[PDB]
């Protein structure tokens, strides 16, 4: 809660979003262990792209964040609404089992 | 041996390609370090 100190963790990541798109798409490595594969003139290399996947997995698991939300929320929302039948703990006490027997109780029939 | 390699062979063997990919390597690697030098 507390949306003072939320707003202020909902505007370091538009900062972030906004600091990796602006890195240019051209983007390569050349990692210190490329001499041994003795690239030519023309020869595409196998480790160029070791900086560019992982710059665009922040860049687009900054932006699924509302989704994995609303993913959690059902999760959630449907683990915990139970609660009294799949705990153990929880459905052996007494008033658990109380409630939920009484709930149960079918209406008097008049005559 | 690189020109030697190259007449040996047929223009679509793969010891063609290789023996023109080591040439290139390797005056590569002889054109510079001893520019450095």
């Amino acid at each position: 809660g507390d949306p003072d100190t939320e707003i202020r963790i909902s505007a370091r990541i538009s900062n972030r979003i906004n600091e990796l798109e602006r890195l240019p798409a051209n983007l390569g490595t050349y990692s210190l262990d490329d001499c041994l594969e003795f690239i030519t003139k023309d020869d595409l290399s196998s480790r160029m792209d070791t900086f560019k996947i992982k710059a665009l997995v922040e860049l687009k698991s900054l932006k699924l964040l509302t989704k994995q939300k609303s993913i959690r929320q059902k999760l959630i929302n449907n683990v915990a609404s139970q609660a009294h039948h799949n705990i153990p703990y929880l459905r052996d006490s007494p008033f658990t089992a109380a409630a939920q027997r009484s709930v149960q109780i079918r209406s008097k029939v008049i005559v | 041996v690189c020109t030697i390699l190259i007449h040996f062979y047929p223009q679509g063997t793969r010891n063609y390609q290789l023996v023109d990919k080591f040439y290139k390597f390797s005056s590569e690697l002889l054109l510079r370090e001893c520019c450095r030098i």
